[PDB]
């Protein structure tokens, strides 16, 4: 039922992962650089994290 | 392998005929699937690929290679144009007589580089102008933020008579979550329907990205507007290992529309790309979508102009 974590923008990837797994323990978390172009498949078990060069979250993480 | 049905729900739905067991149409049109590659030797795609090019390698264009190691690009291509295979027992897409330009712009985990996508779009346009072909680009891909390099390429291609059809994104159900290139003025943004009825129509899937409420309602496309809706949830199609698979997303909606576009274009080859786009819009309006979060009577920011169909 949680599908987005807007409060994670600007947090570290390690923190993001903890928070997401607390809601979605079977989440398949994929880390990609900010600006990476991606398929528009909706994968319910996935959460992509887009990160800057400091490994901070660059945009609202979402399920899919 | 055989699909669970030769005509998956989206195909039956867009044809507006629950009884079909095969499809026809799209002869003389090219659909450029800019994606993870395509397994062009799948039985249901065999002989359809007229171009097979790879923009993801150290060399900026590898002609004769377009290998799908992911599945997504194969799946998308099948929705456009799978033709049931030589023996007629395979899956069918919307426009089984259309030809395929399989351009690999995403890597094997379904992600890629802006520059490769932009290069690939421009290359389609150049190929189209050189060959005098009628071409529809399918881009089941994007980014939340607008990428201007890709946008420049889209405008270049649109300026050379190539129709661009692109996924709205899967960032819904919140308003104004549409991504790019779908959200560009010169790309047709495609929202995803699920196979559920609400308020007397198909329902927009909650995951589908929504356009800007501020600019929906006018039946005029601005940046960040959804254009049309199509089947996008639990779509069976061709898969890179040779069988079939069922996946979801605005990725799966996009090729229903690209395929429908090819089908329409083939049936009236005197049309330009923008006349074709206009007729997609006209058809959409026949099937106003009223189901789903933010959907309602008329042009809305969940479903755009509606659901364009064969009839
Ligand atoms: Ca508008
Ligand atoms: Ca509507
Ligand atoms: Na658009």
């Amino acid at each position: 039922l949680k599908t987005e974590w807007p409060e994670l923008v600007g947090k570290s990837v390690e923190e993001a992962k903890k928070v997401i797994l607390q809601d979605k323990p079977e989440a398949q978390i994929i880390v990609l650089p900010v600006g990476t172009i991606v398929t528009m498949e909706y994968r319910i078990d996935r959460v992509r994290l887009f990160v800057d060069k400091l490994d901070n979250i660059a945009q609202v993480p979402r399920v899919g | 392998a055989v699909p669970s049905t030769q005509t998956p729900w989206g195909i039956k739905s867009i044809y507006n005929d629950q009884s079909i067991t095969k499809t026809t149409g799209g002869s003389g049109i090219k659909v450029a699937v800019l994606d993870t590659g395509v397994y062009t030797s799948h039985l249901d795609l065999a002989g359809s690929a007229e171009q097979c090019k790879d923009f993801t390698q150290s060399n900026p264009l590898v002609d004769g290679s377009c290998t799908d190691r992911q599945g997504h690009g194969t799946h998308v291509a099948g929705t456009v144009l799978a033709h049931g295979g030589s023996n007629g027992q395979g899956v069918y897409g919307v426009a089984p007589q259309a030809k395929l330009w399989a351009y690999k712009v995403l890597g094997d985990n379904g992600s890629g580089y802006s520059d490769d996508i932009a290069a690939a779009i421009r290359h389609v346009a150049d190929e189209a102008s050189r060959t005098g072909s009628k071409v529809v680009i399918n881009m089941s891909l994007g980014s939340s933020a607008k990428d201007s390099l890709i946008a420049s390429a889209v405008d270049y291609a649109y300026g050379k008579g190539v129709l661009i059809v692109a996924a709205a994104g899967n960032s819904g159900s919140g308003s104004n979550t549409i991504g790019f290139p779908g959200g560009l003025v010169n790309a047709v943004a495609v929202a995803a329907l699920e196979n559920v009825q609400q308020n007397g129509t198909y329902r927009v899937a909650d995951f589908s990205s929504r356009g800007n409420p501020a600019t929906a309602g006018d039946y005029i496309i601005q940046e960040r507007d959804i254009e049309v809706s199509a089947p996008g949830a639990s779509v069976e199609s061709t898969w890179y290992t040779g069988g079939y698979n069922t996946i979801s997303g605005t990725s799966m909606a996009t090729p229903h529309v690209a395929g429908l576009a090819a089908k329409i274009w083939s049936a009236n080859t005197s049309l330009s790309h923008s006349q074709l786009r206009t007729e997609l819009q006209n058809r959409a309006k026949v099937y106003d979508i009223k189901g789903g979060i933010g959907a309602g009577t008329g042009d809305d920011y969940a479903s755009g102009f509606g659901y364009p169909r064969v009839k």
